[PDB]
């Protein structure tokens, strides 16, 4: 038991906002969102100009 | 003592007062009777009937339907030399366009 | 059944046996025993089943649809009218998506029948199968999941204007 | 007692199933209030047959 | 709507009025009934949507969450009906009134023609949902459960009332069907920046979206087992029903404005689906399974493609069969050995053979083992979302990897290895728990026979 | 188990001045 | 806004123009909810009264439903009226102001340019 | 052809039916492994008529027998493929399994799940029929799949044993990280062919193939046990020996090596793919072959073999032999 | 377990087997409906576009 309520409803009472934690967070939390909405972004952006342009192969592309 | 609750009673086992429970309820008649109708209208009602009943929907959204009508068109339009499909959905002479 | 006109294919071509060897064709006779066990006795009850139907005949018919005004003839805002014409829309893009499969089933069963050769062999159904991919893709590709008539009108004057623009300088040069 | 303890017993048996022929019954009413367009759609209109009267109900 | 409505609410004086020890048998018996009556809705056509009145409609969205929403009440019955049976009898009726209650607005819900009935009755939900998760709950925290569930859903859904009124008084109509006659595009400016958020962050909070899910873990696992059925069953799946149909008026915004909550869900799955592997809790890790679903089912109705349309409807369909399922699977071990450690319990399948079979195809289920409905959806939108980006192929691949390893390590853990030595009270699996879990199962796989019922409107 | 309901600890919360 | 309507007769329930309306049906859906909501009234005051709750007192359940169904009637009546009369002010107003509502000169969809955006 | 349709599908049929009859219909435990072995042997002979045919004029077919579901321009049909691969790999699987019941019968008398295990056996062999005759993707991944589920139960059989759970496990890992490629692959031909079927694909016959192919080879690397996915086949020693002959030996592992020898009408016209495929066979051949110098366990000598022999497989890929690839997947 | 199982397979064959028959029966009794061009002047029901003989009484009866 002790153990099981130390994984969960410990956590939050002995978590303090300091310098590691707010990095940690930030690294962990925001990080990987702001990294992958730019890979889709730029990735899209391309995509969509070249179909603009009619230089996108999609001849049989007819499902989606 | 603090203050005066009841203790937690033990847990029942329904096998103890009747080896052949069911798990419904502790009277064995009413046991038996929740047993047959989930069984019945469960199973024998909802699961074999409704499986017959959405097996035999009359054409479903009208797939069957379009392969027909799909196969008249494409008869009629290679008969007379016109292409299988056109580009436009809409006749352009009732579109104006801007400018 | 099918319409051959519809479904088409070649005439069958079957080489006539010419054994250069004694021994018995293994295949010939379990060919007869085939005939003999099995479909013998499952053509005698079908046969029994089709006098039963030939008792009891009776029709379905294949539902006809009236031509009704399209989306470029209906007043902006106009629900009935919009209404009429957009269920006719969302019936022929069905229509439409049976057309294309039937010019897919063709193309498949050329590959198959024609083997090792299907390269050469099958150079029409491959021609029309484009044909009407191009032409399904630029009525209803890029549309999205809420599709409509109004939508596809829209796709399609863009298309013009483009096809327009293009012209004026393309007879300018 | 046969008949009598019996209803008794199993009375409430008719409340879902007299829920359902009633609601039923009032989708019917609401289609009745809305004929507006009966046999008049472009797509659908036609001659009504000798003895019918209505297309739909 | 009818037919439906007044039987349902004929549920409630049939309770009242039953014999003291016939409630359950006569509450169960009539709504399978209803339930079998739900199938005439499956009359749709290609076209046009079944139209019944001015307040009511069902097209091949919301019918196969009819169907799921009214088989789910009998099998809920069955649930509750062993760990409420020390409960009084007037106690047990007003449990069995909230369930029925909550069938009847989810009903209306899925069939409701004007967008302000469908709020309505989507906040009406709250109410019984609430007084069922913190009255039968059974642990401390179903109080704190209840408040985060409230005002998580409130705070959403506040500013989706305003959205709506304001679109109405500029339309002039919430009727969905007029709504796709006169939808006008969405012009990109500031203030129509904030009315797709308040038109969609009500369902994303239901949904929920990942970030904004910490109210699931809770709520999932405080509740009584027939609070968690309902809630992941169906519940969940008022924002996905809701999100489908508002996107229809927020074109072309939704293109740009997704961004944000498609890497929150692209990203949040893999988060949410590496969380269950090293949870605790047996039911926890249940509720974080079902974050990692949903978050697909955002995805999907946020590229806006035919066939991503397609694969949501059916995932939200197999989620909710698969995740009760579970749920349901779980509570039975749980009212034996009365603790949610999933460690606790080990080597079940040398005591509970048959249990531990249906352990293993719910499993099956929740990795996606292709037939399944479940696999067919996952398909379909891993397919879509190849279109919208081939990039996304690998966040998809890594979810499907890390799914498969906490489905397995549940079954492995609890159903094998060797028993806990001083359990000694796992009795064998009584017909009721057999028979709850095959009514979850079966219709399941049969609908493999015929996916197109539960494709949605796009098929 | 038995359903958990407020002990006198819990409920005294309920019982000072102000919350 | 209709506090200072032209024909206003002031502090009335039921104006004697309202009677040109037709009367709700006593078989009005809403006048049946109001008399379910007499009956619910009914056998709450048998409940918080430790009565049986559905056989006690059946002369007293019986005036909460008349009472809630006769007094339901007339607030529907007013109902009907007021909304009558606001459509009627509509009305009257834009007859007579034809400047301020045009007809429009209302064009097809075969004319009126409207922008496509692909969903890809 | 009439003859060689009916007997190509009672085949599989014939298997199926000691799964149904397990419905305790006619059911008796007794005879059961007997019943389930004797199934095998006759479906090995329907197996040889449709194959003398090939082998005398060869006639091939596609059956599609059952329309399952359209999706707008995808239509999804059960169809299997009665050709050259499938024609020649069914009889040699099932007297191969046919021999490994028998084995069975003997080395797993003592178990008392016996009959459990020959109902995990047959199914495994129904799902493994089912990805050599499918003639769309979504049929070959329900194989595909299939075979890798009933792999995990059998290699986890004994599962009172913590390192058999960790193996069954460590498998389906394995073969979870290479389905992403298989799914790639689908997601390409879909979007870019517009179809699952091999027919459409082979007609199309797409020249920018580099990414649907790799993702078929990387779904090859991790069914076939390929370096760098390889570790799970040695490990997979866990189950019953009658699992590791019949499964991760003989049958459920040139899986990988046959996908790739269906699509050779794509590969043989990409040699940036062949330089792939013949450099990953070549490490793995020399790898498991070294690793099988020094080990004790018999299993696991014979397991590392059998990795080694994969890559010799996949090294004929890489040369663009598919058909010496798939005579030494027969041999 | 197993009398779980027997009452599960008891209670689907119940009902499955009656129908199994009835749509054996139907299907060589009665047969499917042949299509046919629309008699000129001839309004069919609803239900007449439709080939099984099960799914016109569904269409007939319920839709
Ligand atoms: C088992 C449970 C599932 C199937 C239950 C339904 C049973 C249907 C059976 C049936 O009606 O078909 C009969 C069949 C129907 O007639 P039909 O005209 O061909 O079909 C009508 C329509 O075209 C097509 O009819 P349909 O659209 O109604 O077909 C329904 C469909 C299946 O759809 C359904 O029936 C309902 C589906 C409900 C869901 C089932 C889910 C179950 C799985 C759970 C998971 O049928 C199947 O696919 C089942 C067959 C495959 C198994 O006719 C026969 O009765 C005889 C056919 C078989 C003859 C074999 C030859 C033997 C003779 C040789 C030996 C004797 C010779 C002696 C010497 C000669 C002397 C004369
Ligand atoms: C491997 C296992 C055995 C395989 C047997 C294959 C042969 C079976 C025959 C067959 O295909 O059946 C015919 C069909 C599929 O083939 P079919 O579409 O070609 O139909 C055949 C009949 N004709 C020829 C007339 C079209 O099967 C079904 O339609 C079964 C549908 C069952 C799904 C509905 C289940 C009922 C659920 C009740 C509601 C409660 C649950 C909650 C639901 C949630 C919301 C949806
Ligand atoms: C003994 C009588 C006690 C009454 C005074 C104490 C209660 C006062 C507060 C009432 C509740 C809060 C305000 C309610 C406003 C509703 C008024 C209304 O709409 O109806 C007035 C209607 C309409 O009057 P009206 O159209 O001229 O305007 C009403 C006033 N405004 C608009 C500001 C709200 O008049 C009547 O009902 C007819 C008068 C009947 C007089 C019978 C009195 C009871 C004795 C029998
Ligand atoms: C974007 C924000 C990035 C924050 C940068 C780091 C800020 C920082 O380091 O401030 C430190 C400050 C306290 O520092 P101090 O008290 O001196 O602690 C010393 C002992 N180590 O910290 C504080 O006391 C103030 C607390 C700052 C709060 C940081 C907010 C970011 C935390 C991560 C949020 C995660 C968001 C979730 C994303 C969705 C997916 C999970
Ligand atoms: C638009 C998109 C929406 C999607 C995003 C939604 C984000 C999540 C919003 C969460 C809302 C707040 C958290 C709600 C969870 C429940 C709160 C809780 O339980 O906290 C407990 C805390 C402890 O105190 P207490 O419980 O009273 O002690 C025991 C005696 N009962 O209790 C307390 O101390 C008192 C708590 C008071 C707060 C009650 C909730 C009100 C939320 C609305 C805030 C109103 C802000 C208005 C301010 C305007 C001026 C700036
Ligand atoms: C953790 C808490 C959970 C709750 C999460 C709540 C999420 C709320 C998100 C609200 C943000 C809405 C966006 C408001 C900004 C204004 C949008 C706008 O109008 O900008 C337009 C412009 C469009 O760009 P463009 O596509 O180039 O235009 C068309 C030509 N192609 O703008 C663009 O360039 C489009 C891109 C906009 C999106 C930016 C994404 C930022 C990076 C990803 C962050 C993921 C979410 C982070 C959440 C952390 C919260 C702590
Ligand atoms: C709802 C909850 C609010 C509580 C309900 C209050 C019930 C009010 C009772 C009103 C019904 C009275 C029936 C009496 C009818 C009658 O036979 O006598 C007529 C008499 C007035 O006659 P009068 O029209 O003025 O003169 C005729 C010359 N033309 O009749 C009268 O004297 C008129 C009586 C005064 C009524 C005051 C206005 C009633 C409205 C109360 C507020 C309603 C709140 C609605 C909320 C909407 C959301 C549901
Ligand atoms: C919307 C529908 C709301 C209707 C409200 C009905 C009126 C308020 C409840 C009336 C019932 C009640 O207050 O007492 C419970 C009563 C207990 O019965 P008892 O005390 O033994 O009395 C003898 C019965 N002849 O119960 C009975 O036995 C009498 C049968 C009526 C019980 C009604 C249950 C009310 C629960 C409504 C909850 C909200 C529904 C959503
Ligand atoms: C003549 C004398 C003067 C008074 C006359 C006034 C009568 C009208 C007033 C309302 C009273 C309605 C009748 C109430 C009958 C109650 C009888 C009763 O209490 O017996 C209980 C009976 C059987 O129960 P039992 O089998 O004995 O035990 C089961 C154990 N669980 O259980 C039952 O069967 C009771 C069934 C429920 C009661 C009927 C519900 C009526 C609903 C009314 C809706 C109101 C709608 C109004 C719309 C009007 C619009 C114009
Ligand atoms: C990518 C594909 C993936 C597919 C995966 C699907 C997984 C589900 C499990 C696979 C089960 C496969 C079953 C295949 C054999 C049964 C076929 C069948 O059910 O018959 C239906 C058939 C209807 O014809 P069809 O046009 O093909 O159906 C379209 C609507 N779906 O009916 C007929 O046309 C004729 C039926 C009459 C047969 C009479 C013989 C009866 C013999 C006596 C009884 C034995
Ligand atoms: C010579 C004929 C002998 C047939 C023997 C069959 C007996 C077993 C089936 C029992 C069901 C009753 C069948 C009675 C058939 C009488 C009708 C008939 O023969 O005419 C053909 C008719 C289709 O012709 P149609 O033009 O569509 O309808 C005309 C409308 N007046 O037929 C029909 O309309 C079809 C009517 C049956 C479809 C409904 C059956 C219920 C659906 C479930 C089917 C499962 C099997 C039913 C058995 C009970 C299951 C519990």
């Amino acid at each position: 038991v002790r153990w099981t309520y130390a994984r969960s409803a410990n956590i939050y009472p002995n978590f303090r906002p300091n310098t590691k934690t707010s990095l940690l967070g930030a690294l962990f939390g925001i990080g990987p969102l702001v990294f992958w909405y730019y890979v889709f972004k730029t990735d899209r952006d391309r995509k969509e100009k070249l179909i603009q342009e009619g230089k996108l192969d999609r001849t049989f592309n007819i499902s989606y | 003592l603090r203050w005066q609750e009841d203790p937690e009673p033990e847990d029942e086992n329904l096998y103890e007062k009747n080896p052949d429970s069911h798990g419904y309820d502790k009277d064995p008649a009413v046991d038996i009777w929740n047993m047959r109708v989930v069984f019945f209208f469960g199973f024998s009602i909802v699961l074999v009937l409704g499986s017959t009943f959405v097996a035999y929907l009359p054409d479903y959204r009208m797939q069957e339907w379009a392969r027909r009508e799909a196969e008249r068109l494409v008869k009629y339009r290679e008969a007379h030399g016109l292409p299988i499909m056109e580009s436009n959905c809409f006749d352009p002479s009732k579109i104006q366009l801007p400018e | 059944s099918w319409d051959k006109d519809v479904y088409p294919e070649p005439p069958r071509r079957t080489p006539a046996p010419s054994p250069q060897t004694s021994l018995p064709n293994p295949i010939t006779y379990l060919t007869k025993a085939f005939d003999l066990l099995v479909d013998r006795p499952v053509t005698l009850v079908r046969e029994f089943i089709e006098r039963q139907h030939a008792k009891n005949k009776y029709y379905y018919y294949h539902r006809e649809f009236r031509r009704v005004p399209d989306i470029t003839e209906c007043q902006e805002k106009d629900v009935l009218c919009m209404f009429e014409a957009e269920m006719q829309w969302r019936r022929d893009y069905k229509v439409d998506q049976e057309i294309v499969n039937i010019i897919q089933e063709r193309l498949k069963a050329c590959q198959q029948r024609e083997g090792e050769s299907h390269r050469q062999n099958c150079a029409k159904e491959l021609e029309q199968f484009t044909q009407v991919v191009k032409a399904y893709q630029d009525r209803y590709h890029d549309l999205g999941a809420h599709y409509s008539a109004r939508k596809c009108l829209a796709k399609q004057k863009q298309r013009m204007l483009a096809e327009r623009k293009a012209a004026k300088e393309a007879a300018a040069a | 007692m046969n008949l009598l303890q019996v209803v008794r017993d199993h009375w409430v048996h008719v409340l879902v199933p007299m829920g359902f022929v009633f609601g039923y019954y009032l989708d019917r009413k609401n289609d009745e209030k809305l004929t507006a367009f009966r046999n008049k759609s472009l797509l659908y209109k036609r001659e009504l047959k000798p003895n019918e009267e209505v297309t739909w109900k | 709507m009818l037919k439906y409505i007044i039987p349902t609410i004929m549920l409630m004086p049939l309770t009242w009025l039953s014999k003291n020890n016939m409630i359950w048998v006569n509450s169960t018996a009539h709504s399978l009934l209803i339930s079998f009556t739900s199938l005439l809705l499956m009359n749709q056509f290609g076209d046009n949507s079944l139209n019944f009145s001015l307040l009511f409609f069902s097209d091949s969205l919301s019918t196969p969450l009819l169907i799921l929403t009214m088989w789910l009440l009998p099998l809920m019955l069955m649930a509750s009906q062993h760990h409420l049976s020390k409960e009084n009898l007037t106690r047990k009726k007003l449990f069995i009134t909230m369930l029925i209650s909550l069938q009847l607005f989810l009903i209306m819900t899925f069939t409701a023609m004007e967008l302000i009935l469908f709020y309505i009755l989507f906040e009406a939900t709250l109410v019984p949902t609430l007084i069922i998760i913190t009255r039968w709950g059974n642990q401390t925290e179903r109080l704190n459960a209840g408040l985060y569930f409230l005002f998580y859903t409130l705070a959403g859904s506040l500013p989706l009332l305003v959205a709506l009124i304001y679109i109405q008084n500029t339309v002039g109509s919430l009727n969905f069907l007029m709504l796709q006659y006169w939808v006008q595009p969405v012009h990109n400016s500031w203030s129509n920046v904030f009315m797709w958020l308040a038109c969609m962050m009500a369902f994303m909070v239901k949904m929920p979206l990942y970030g904004l899910h910490l109210w699931l873990p809770k709520a999932h696992v405080e509740a009584p087992i027939a609070g968690s059925m309902v809630l992941a069953a169906v519940l969940l799946k008022l924002g996905g029903y809701g999100m489908l149909r508002i996107t229809l008026i927020l074109n072309p915004m939704t293109d740009f404005m997704a961004y944000p909550f498609i890497m929150l869900s692209l990203w949040g799955m893999i988060m949410t689906s590496s969380i269950c592997l090293r949870q605790t809790d047996l039911k926890s890790l249940i509720a974080y399974s079902s974050v990692s679903h949903m978050a697909l089912v955002i995805v999907a109705i946020l590229i806006q493609t035919p066939w991503s349309y397609m694969g949501a409807t059916a995932l939200m369909i197999a989620h909710g069969l698969t995740s009760s399922m579970l749920f349901c699977l779980a509570n039975s071990n749980y009212e034996r050995i009365h603790s949610r450690t999933m460690i606790l319990a080990r080597g079940l399948q040398t005591l509970l053979p048959l249990m531990a079979t249906w352990w293993l195809l719910a499993s099956l289920t929740n990795l996606a083992l292709p037939p399944t409905i479940n696999l067919i959806g996952e398909l379909f939108v891993v397919m879509s979302t190849f279109s919208w980006s081939n990039i996304t192929i690998i966040l998809m691949g890594v979810n499907m990897v890390i799914t498969a390893l906490y489905s397995l390590y549940m079954l492995i853990m609890t159903q094998r290895g060797k028993y806990t030595y001083h359990i000694n009270n796992i009795s064998p699996s009584f017909t009721r728990e057999n028979a709850l879990m095959s009514l979850h199962i079966l219709p399941l796989l049969l609908l493999t026979l015929n996916p197109k019922i539960i494709l949605g409107p796009l098929y | 188990a038995r359903q958990w309901q407020p002990d006198v600890e819990w409920a005294e919360q309920y019982g000072g001045a102000v919350m | 806004m209709m506090t200072g309507r032209q024909g206003r007769a002031t502090f009335q329930f039921l104006p004697d123009e309202a009677r040109s309306l037709p009367p709700p049906k006593l078989t009005d859906p809403r006048l049946a909810f109001v008399g379910f909501l007499g009956y619910c009234s009914g056998l709450i005051d048998n409940a918080i009264r430790r009565r049986p709750v559905l056989l006690a007192g059946l002369h007293r359940q019986l005036l909460y439903i008349t009472s809630f169904v006769f007094v339901g009637y007339y607030l529907l009546k007013r109902q009907d009226y007021m909304y009558a009369v606001r459509d009627h002010d509509m009305f009257s107003y834009i007859k007579s102001h034809p400047e301020d509502f045009p007809e429009k000169d209302k064009k097809t969809y075969g004319e009126v340019f409207e922008e496509f955006h692909p969903v890809r | 052809m009439n003859m060689f349709s009916s007997l190509s599908l009672v085949t599989l049929l014939l298997l199926t039916m000691p799964i149904m009859m397990m419905s305790f219909n006619t059911y008796k435990p007794s005879n059961y492994p007997l019943y389930v072995k004797t199934a095998i042997s006759y479906a090995f002979i329907t197996s040889m008529i449709p194959t003398m045919m090939f082998i005398h004029s060869g006639q091939e077919l596609i059956i599609s027998n059952w329309h399952w579901l359209t999706i707008q321009t995808l239509k999804l049909s059960l169809s299997f493929k009665m050709d050259y691969f499938s024609m020649m790999f069914i009889p040699v699987a099932l007297f191969v399994t046919w021999s490994i019941m028998e084995f069975s019968m003997w080395y797993m008398y003592s178990d008392p799940n016996i009959n459990k295990f020959f109902k995990y056996l047959l199914l495994f062999l129904i799902t493994m029929l089912i990805l050599v005759t499918a003639n769309n993707l979504f049929q070959l991944f329900i194989g595909w799949e299939g075979v890798g589920i009933m792999s995990f139960l059998l290699i986890g059989w004994w599962y009172g044993r913590a390192d058999a759970n960790t193996a069954a496990l460590q498998a389906i890992l394995y073969n979870r990280i290479g389905d992403i490629g298989f799914i790639l692959a689908m997601a390409w031909f879909l979007t870019n062919l517009n179809t699952w079927d091999l027919q459409q694909i082979f007609m199309l016959n797409p020249s920018d193939s580099n990414m649907p192919l790799i993702g078929l080879a990387l779904a090859a690397t991790g069914k076939s046990a390929q370096f760098g996915l390889h570790p799970w086949l040695p490990s997979a020693m866990e189950g019953p020996t009658p699992v590791s002959a019949l499964l991760h030996s003989s049958t459920m592992v040139v899986a990988g090596i046959f996908l790739l020898i269906r699509f050779y009408p794509l590969t043989e016209n990409n040699k940036y793919i062949q330089s792939i495929t013949l450099c990953l066979g070549a490490i793995t051949t020399l790898f498991t072959a070294m690793c099988a110098l020094t080990q004790n366990d018999i299993k696991k000598i014979i397991a590392f073999s059998t990795s080694s022999q994969l890559g010799l497989m996949m090294v004929t890929i890489g040369i663009n032999q598919p058909y010496l690839a798939f005579l030494h997947i027969c041999t | 377990d197993k009398r779980f199982l027997k009452l599960l397979r008891f209670y689907i064959l119940l009902t499955g087997i009656p129908v199994a028959i009835g749509i054996t029966l139907i299907n060589v009794f009665i047969g499917e409906a042949e299509l046919a061009e629309i008699p000129e002047g001839y309004v069919p029901e609803h239900w007449e576009y439709f080939k099984h003989p099960i799914s016109r009484w569904i269409a007939r009866t319920f839709f």
